[PDB]
């Protein structure tokens, strides 16, 4: 039909095109589906061809315009075209689309996915034109019966990635959610990554509550099930799902993570049943791996503190009872939660689980029951030294100079902690002792009792290698010739009153 | 003043190993001292971030690009510009490394809720420079770029429609140097339909065609350049300005002769008066097609030519078809058709001519030289008629000119709608003496000065470099201002007595603003020869390479003359002219400041004492001021404070002369007469004696207390 539009409306204004196609009659849509593999830029050639009839979205093209529409929105809406022509037809369409007739443009276009998407979908390209006609302007009643009312595989990406430009979150957020469960959940590894990312970005309008509560709610239902029935594994794919939903919450955490704090410690820690809400593994894993940043020390430290406090000082005050301790509730142990998280985070949540080593070095000392609190903090620091093997060498160096240069209170907590750490250190420095060989000289000003315990604790490591001892002997001997206070003695005897004294 | 950026730049050169463990420090501070409001700190921190990119490990390399993009998404204003600057620097500084953070670079692309046209051009520039690198990531950048394209193109939001074209051209030119030929063709016809019913979007396509053309030198390529230009091949001669045959009547009120008609070109042609013939009555008034589009076609004539000379010859004086506009009162008793018609006609005519010269300036053929003279003459004359119409457009003469097409009767009512004067064609160092005709120095110099102080210390103006501004000023300043000042000071000094003969026709005709032109020229000398940024490794040697031609009368000496007395002596020899006839006290404060900037570096024997000579001469300059409103009493005592404080600036605070100077207030209330407690001359006045004696009491009793 190459001569057709360009001979009717090719040369002539008032009666050329109207005459040479008053009844060209291929349906409404002869050439563009009479020459599917048409002549290069024929797509817009013929597009302005029909456009010689009347404008875009115009009522006068009851068969001409709207039938160019019916042809393109469906056949090249789902079938095969040129992907580039799959840009071009929609280009020229979107362009003409501004000039529609105020009724004549209302196609099956308020829920008219029920016209096309509900039974005919699978190619995303076509979705944008709905955004175009919509922006042209309610009609979303089909949206009520289907936010994805048959979105089997294609009510997740395609509907969202245009729900950006022309979406409504009142039931569109919720409908995404309800779909997430076993429909949306059908994708394995696509269940929370892609839809989650789109979900948050579309959240950028709002829905702090309803778009917050669900990512973790779904996460925690999945967890409670796949635990009480017995990237990680076929039963560790909780690793991938966690990695996404966290890293997404963390990265976008800028402006509305004040709301995540506000809710996930204003709901659970208000009605108090948070031991089953404000402590689930995948619902605080965020709380303390999206907090190693700068605006997070001041709220996260205080939250976890008051939690450990109220939790322990309740769930003991009914551990001496029967007339109120046996015909009575259950308790979920906040200490057991945090000790769980130390167990679960062995999978790889790196910047989700360096908040721990920081939690240890900055609770298990400075925390001050109160003695129970410090006793707890021993657990976080020690266990974190226990499980995840690459990230503790800096833990030990935080400790040594946290507790080998201070006032007299630093004997007990940190001294016992260094004792237990090095003592649990199965040669943890047993080839890594280079912070020490310049720690050791600092000691000639410590108190009376501290110099002993420093000697004793390091006394495990002294058994290893003469690079420890051949430098100890010197950095002490020098003390004896000069002032040489009890420290030279505590040391002379300690080396002597030891097997190191032999040979 | 301590802690120079030279230091920290050195620090990176000597503190690799000692620095490497700084990692929390450099980073965590830099964003606290690289978004703070004092220009040294911001320039420092920018040196920080860029240097940080110079020196780090992998996680460091990433931490940088992340801190940037985090600034880019949400930010403040100066942080905005600094973010983009830091970016464009990083990305055009070393390309082949800065790509690893690419997809992280892209994550701003679908959150960047912030653009001006400027930053929009910037971000497009970053994305273009990235996009032409990869294959499939450049695909998805094409996806977001077609995506932002099509979504723009359909946008009815006012900013969105132009923003589309600005980035459309932006990404195209980024194209300008797989299936990129085809995708870009899809965009090509896409933009084509997208504008082919929009005129202003036309002007977008053209003008934005220009800047990408000119700011390349060997990257714009002819086989590549042929595409977007061919529909811009004949399009100017095809429709722009209707032909000139002596019978072409029709719809018009004003008889379209060759009125105002140059005819400085040849004596046979059909490049007629195209204005009335193809614009005004033409279709609906064409805002930029007649002028900006001529700019684009002359731009293709320049760059698209690469040496084009006759393509504008064929109407090189084809004079516009506006009838002779001498009846401005012959427009009185009517309005709003001939009024606004004349207003848009005058705007268009000033456009046609100012472009005819702006593209006609730097062309160095002889007949081009004479035509440029005739053009400046017609420009001044039509400017006189246009000022008469500016009074005749008291109330409504809006900017129908090309308002840059990129956004979304008085002295300054015509600041916007004027076109943009050139960047190499403000220089003709041979406009000889008139009394270069009469107004030509004033015009070319006002166009020098109205922004020459902006750069020193409009978008095509600032797109050049102020360092390049100094470079060109040094390369071309002395050869014009030398002959100008040398003739003009003594001319105003000896013609003034001829003004005493009733020679006001010589006074308000020979140099009625010849003094004003002198005062401009002196202000230009002061602004240029003292660059504020001379205090560095560059502008000091600059000020010296300017002094090495400052030497007006006699030589500078040998291959080097390090003692500045050749400079101060060229300065005294210069002041020898206008120590005879300075045109007024308004020029008085100017001669003072221009001495004080560069001639007033050392304050010692014959110079600080010369400061005594200057302050005592400024007091000695006998007063010349008629009496009206109190306008000159706003700076004529602020300047007086500098003058008396300059006679006491070369010296100390004058607790000796200040006694009779306050006694000068005792004659200063003598009558309507200047400082006259035995003086009777300027340095005092009717109202200026009160504030002036008050400041003299300040300069004495703020120290002597």
């Amino acid at each position: 039909m190459a001569q057709r539009i360009l001979q009717l409306a090719a040369e002539g204004s008032p009666e050329r095109l109207q005459e040479a196609l008053q009844g060209l009659t291929e349906g409404e849509l002869g050439d563009m589906v009479t020459r599917q593999a048409l002549r290069g830029r024929e797509t817009a050639a013929l597009l302005k061809g029909i456009f010689k009839g009347s404008p875009c979205s115009q009522q006068s093209g009851v068969l001409r315009r709207l039938q160019v529409y019916k042809h393109c929105v469906s056949l090249v809406e789902s079938g095969d075209l040129h992907v580039g022509k799959v840009s071009e037809i929609i280009g020229l369409l979107m362009l003409e689309a501004r000039q529609l007739p105020g009724h004549a443009l209302a196609e099956l276009a308020t829920l008219f996915v029920e016209v096309i998407k509900r039974g005919s979908l699978s190619n995303g390209k076509s979705l944008e034109l709905f955004s175009t006609v919509l922006t042209a302007l309610f009609k979303k009643q089909l949206i009520n019966t289907l936010c994805s009312s048959k979105w089997d595989p294609q009510c997740v990406i395609h509907l969202a990635n245009m729900f950006r430009d022309i979406p409504l979150s009142g039931e569109e957020l919720q409908f995404v959610v309800e779909k997430v469960l076993r429909m949306f959940s059908k994708l394995d590894l696509q269940e929370i990554p892609p839809l989650v990312y789109q979900l948050l970005l579309l959240s950028a309008k709002g829905s702090k509550k309803t778009v917050l509560e669900g990512i973790i709610s779904f996460f925690n239902q999945l967890d409670k099930r796949q635990k009480e029935e017995q990237a990680t594994v076929p039963l560790d794919q909780l690793r991938h799902v966690e990695g996404t939903v966290i890293l997404h919450i963390v990265s976008a955490i800028n402006l509305d993570q004040d709301i995540g704090e506000e809710l996930i410690k204003h709901l659970k820690t208000e009605q108090q049943k948070d031991p089953g809400k404000a402590l689930c593994p995948f619902s605080v894993s965020l709380l303390l791996s999206t907090a190693v940043k700068h605006r997070l020390q001041e709220q996260i430290f205080d939250f976890l503190k008051t939690s450990i406090t109220r939790s322990c000082k309740d769930l003991q005050i009914l551990q001496a009872s029967k007339f109120l301790q046996d015909l009575c509730p259950q308790q979920y142990d906040v200490t057991a939660v945090i000790l769980e998280v130390v167990k679960n985070s062995a999978f790889g949540w790196d910047h989700v689980t360096q908040g721990l080593v920081d939690l240890g070095f900055s609770l298990m000392e400075s925390y001050e029951p109160a003695q129970q609190a410090c006793k707890l903090g021993a657990s976080i620091l020690l266990e974190t030294f226990k499980v995840h093997e690459p990230i503790r060498s800096d833990i030990l160096e935080q400790v040594l100079n946290r507790v080998l240069t201070k006032a007299a209170s630093p004997v007990s907590h940190f001294i016992d902690l260094l004792s237990n750490i090095v003592v649990s250190a199965p040669l943890v420095l047993q080839n890594s002792s280079s912070r020490v060989t310049e720690t050791f000289d600092n000691l000639s000003f410590l108190p009376i009792d501290t110099v002993q315990g420093l000697l004793r604790a390091v006394q495990p490591l002294l058994k290893v290698s003469m690079s420890v001892r051949d430098s100890l002997i010197l950095v002490l001997q020098k003390a004896i010739f000069s002032r040489q206070l009890d420290a030279r003695k505590a040391a002379v005897a300690g080396f002597l009153l030891l097997l190191r004294n032999f040979k | 003043g301590c802690m120079p950026e030279q230091l920290m730049q050195n620090a990176f050169q000597n503190h690799s190993m000692v620095i490497k463990d700084f990692f929390p420090s450099i980073l965590s501070l830099a964003q606290t001292f690289l978004h703070s409001a004092h220009p040294a700190v911001v320039s420092f921190g920018s040196c920080m971030y860029k240097q940080a990119f110079a020196v780090f490990d992998s996680y460091c390399q990433q931490e940088v690009v992340c801190a940037l993009v985090t600034h880019v998404c949400s930010g403040n204003e100066t942080e905005l510009d600094i973010s983009l600057d830091v970016l464009t620097d990083l990305v055009i500084l070393h390309p082949s490394l800065l790509l690893r953070y690419a997809t992280f670079v892209k994550t701003i692309l679908d959150s960047m809720q912030k653009l001006n046209p400027c930053q929009i051009r910037k971000l497009f520039y970053i994305l273009s420079t990235l996009a032409f690198s990869q294959r499939q990531e450049g695909s998805y950048i094409q996806d977001d770029m077609h995506m932002v394209i099509r979504k723009w193109l359909s946008s009815s939001v006012p900013n969105h429609k132009q923003m589309g074209i600005i980035g459309a051209v932006t990404m195209m030119g980024s194209v300008a140097l797989i299936e990129c030929d085809g995708q870009l063709s899809t965009l090509l016809d896409l933009v084509g339909f997208c504008c082919e019913q929009t005129p202003e979007v036309l002007a977008l396509y053209y003008d934005e065609l220009a800047n990408l053309i000119e700011k390349q030198k060997g990257n714009l390529d002819l086989q590549l350049l042929d595409k977007f230009g061919k529909s811009l091949v004949e399009d100017f001669p095809n429709d722009f300005v209707v032909d000139l045959s002596p019978t072409v009547d029709g719809s018009f009120l004003f008889p379209v002769k060759s009125l105002y008609n140059l005819d400085e070109d040849e004596t046979q042609g059909a490049i007629a008066i195209n204005l009335l013939p193809l614009v005004s009555q033409k279709r609906v008034v064409s805002p930029i097609c007649l002028s900006p589009c001529f700019r684009l076609l002359r731009l293709y004539t320049g760059e698209q030519n690469n040496g084009s000379l006759e393509e504008i010859d064929a109407l090189l004086g084809c004079p516009l078809y506006l009838t002779d506009l001498e009846v401005e009162g012959k427009l009185d008793s009517l309005s709003k058709q001939e009024r606004e018609f004349l207003c848009s006609l005058l705007f268009y005519a000033l456009n046609w001519f100012r472009e005819v010269v702006n593209a006609f300036c730097q062309q160095q053929d002889a007949e081009m030289k004479g035509k440029v003279l005739t053009r400046l003459q017609n420009i001044t004359e039509l400017q006189n008629v246009l000022g008469k119409c500016l009074a005749a457009t008291p109330g409504y003469v809006p900017p129908p000119a090309t308002f840059d097409s990129e956004a979304p009767a008085q002295l300054q009512s015509y600041r916007p709608y004027f076109r943009e004067l050139d960047l190499e064609v403000f220089s003709v160092l041979h406009c000889g003496l008139l009394t270069l005709g009469p107004a030509e120095l004033c015009f070319l110099l006002d166009d020098m000065c109205w922004k020459l102080e902006h750069v020193l210390t409009f978008s095509h103006l600032c797109q050049r470099s102020p360092k390049e501004v100094a470079v060109c000023v040094v390369k071309l300043l002395k050869p014009l201002c030398n002959h100008m000042e040398n003739m003009h000071n003594y001319f105003q000094t000896v013609i003034p007595n001829q003004g005493v003969v009733d020679e006001s026709g010589l006074n308000i005709q020979e140099y009625q603003l010849m003094s004003s032109c002198y005062h401009q020229l002196l202000l230009a000398f002061r602004l240029l020869f003292a660059w504020s940024g001379f205090s560095q490794h560059e502008n000091s040697n600059l000020l010296r390479s300017a002094l090495q031609v400052l030497a007006d009368r006699l030589k500078p000496g040998e291959t080097e003359f390090l003692p500045l007395e050749e400079l101060i002596s060229e300065s005294f020899q210069y002041l020898l002219n206008f120590q005879a006839s300075i045109p007024s006290f308004q020029c008085a404060f100017i001669l003072t400041q221009v001495l004080m900037a560069i001639s007033e570096k050392p304050m010692t024997g014959w110079k600080r004492e010369k400061m005594a000579s200057l302050a005592k001469q400024f007091l000695c300059q006998s007063w010349m001021k008629p009496g009206g409103d109190r306008e000159k009493g706003s700076h004529f005592n602020s300047a007086l404070h500098t003058l008396l404080c300059v006679y006491l600036e070369h010296t100390d605070n004058i607790l000796k002369a200040i006694e009779e100077i306050s006694s000068v207030g005792v004659p200063e209330l003598i009558n309507s007469a200047k400082d006259g407690c035995s003086s009777t001359y300027p340095t005092l006045s009717r109202q200026t004696f009160p504030v002036f004696f008050r400041v003299m009491m300040a300069q004495l009793e703020s120290s002597v207390k």
